[PDB]
């Protein structure tokens, strides 16, 4: 019944920068606002309760402020660490509600991606399948470009992607793209290679492996 | 320090009822205020409902009747019942203690901790698969991994050497793929020098089919 709204939906910042997030409550909720913290893959995590009060243990960069309607969530110095969606909660009718979210992402240097390749396992190809695996790891910003060529041949619509999201730490990202062919396929070419591109990368990378050899 | 454990991960057909247990143990009070959140894949928060000590409960209406919480206090256990299951139901459904933890200025506030650590239930007719398991095999850093194929439903988790080992290790989000089963990565980079001497295992857990897999990788 109490509708929370909250904006933006994301934003981007640079560490060091003040970071600043609003809810917004349909009624008046007096200061019955908590702030979670939900980093991936887990649980949300209480920051702010009653509006302005820090939990225990909470960084003093976070705080809170508003009464009413209309409410605030502040990060004065970002750390990368803070990367995460932040949400706010009413606690003034017994059905809770939540605001929509804010992600909140990290502006880093530019940082160049570490390229592995992996032929597929000799386990993998009795079953009749060769995953081929290229790894891009650490580097900013997520925009990259990765090309199969086997035998020099240009693969399209056989590979597959995959990205982490942002590093609590260093900010990065590290990718997978797999090359998924049949056995078959897999031993009719001897050259197997990824080449990446990335703002960080004067030239493109190559990464390649001869089958078998 | 109360904390709260849920059942595990499933499969449920479209139409059918799922039922997510929590169980508290460790805490002072022999009940809580205990409350139901859930999270579809890349959306919000969405509160659905809570029961009081007492054993009161209150639903979001939006639900429409659809969610149902028991307790069971012989063993600590709150549930939460979700009917007429639908694709839109697939989410991560969690439960988190709901108490009143701070009172200030004639008001008592209060809010969710701790939580659960969720249960992901895949609204599917789809059928639970366990996964493959195969090596990534390996002067200066070396990168070695788990390729981890062709299961359902998520999700899988997988650690190194039992959790020992987490420096340097990417997990990286399943990929759904064209047969319709997910597939996903695990790699970490080490030390070359360490290679042949160094131990590295890869843990694959995917408790849909209970399926616990170890692979060794080496080089």
């Amino acid at each position: 019944d109490i509708q929370m709204t909250q904006s933006p939906s994301s934003l981007s910042a640079s560490v060091g920068d003040r970071v600043t997030i609003t809810c917004r409550a349909g009624q008046n909720i007096n200061n019955y606002l908590n702030w979670y913290q939900q980093k991936p893959g887990k649980a949300p995590k209480v920051l702010i309760y009653a509006a302005s009060n820090l939990q225990s243990g909470v960084p003093s960069r976070f705080s809170g402020s508003g009464s009413g309607t209309d409410f605030t969530l502040t990060i004065s110095s970002l750390q990368p660490e803070d990367f995460a969606t932040y949400y706010c909660q009413q606690s003034h009718s017994t059905v809770r509600t939540f605001g929509q979210g804010t992600k909140v992402e990290i502006k880093r240097t530019v940082a160049a991606p570490s390229v592995f390749i992996f032929p597929p396992s000799d386990e993998q190809l009795k079953s009749g399948t060769a995953s081929v695996v290229c790894l891009l790891n650490n580097f900013y910003p997520r925009e990259a470009k990765v090309q199969w060529k086997v035998d020099n041949a240009l693969q399209s619509g056989n590979s597959q992607e995959s990205v982490t999201e942002q590093d609590s730490k260093d900010s990065t990202y590290s990718l997978s793209s797999t090359l998924t062919l049949s056995k078959a396929d897999y031993e009719k070419h001897k050259v197997y290679a990824c080449e990446v591109t990335h703002q960080g990368l004067s030239s493109p990378v190559t990464k390649s492996f001869n089958r078998g050899e | 320090q109360v904390q709260l454990v849920q059942s595990g991960a499933e499969v449920k057909k479209p139409g059918s009822s799922v039922k997510v247990s929590c169980k508290a143990s460790g805490g002072t009070l022999n009940s809580y205020e205990i409350t139901w959140v859930r999270q579809a894949p890349g959306q919000g928060l969405e509160w659905m409902g809570g029961i009081t000590p007492i054993f009161e409960t209150t639903y979001a209406q939006k639900f429409q009747g659809r969610v149902t919480i028991t307790a069971d206090e012989s063993t600590s256990t709150t549930y939460m019942e979700l009917s007429s299951l639908r694709p839109e139901d697939t989410a991560v459904y969690y439960c988190a203690r709901d108490g009143v933890r701070y009172c200030g200025g004639g008001r008592c506030y209060n809010w969710f901790d701790p939580w659960g650590q969720g249960t992901l239930v895949t609204v599917s007719s789809a059928s639970t698969k366990g996964p493959s398991v195969f090596p990534l095999a390996p002067g200066g850093t070396a990168a070695l991994g788990c390729l981890v194929k062709d299961y359902f439903p998520e999700p899988v988790t997988v650690s190194w050497n039992s959790g020992a080992l987490t420096s340097g290790v990417h997990t990286f989000p399943a990929v759904l793929q064209s047969s319709g089963l997910y597939s996903l990565s695990s790699v970490v980079t080490v030390p070359s020098s360490s290679l042949g001497t160094q131990t590295y295992i890869c843990n694959v857990n995917h408790k849909p089919s209970n399926t616990k897999v170890d692979k060794r990788v080496e080089p």
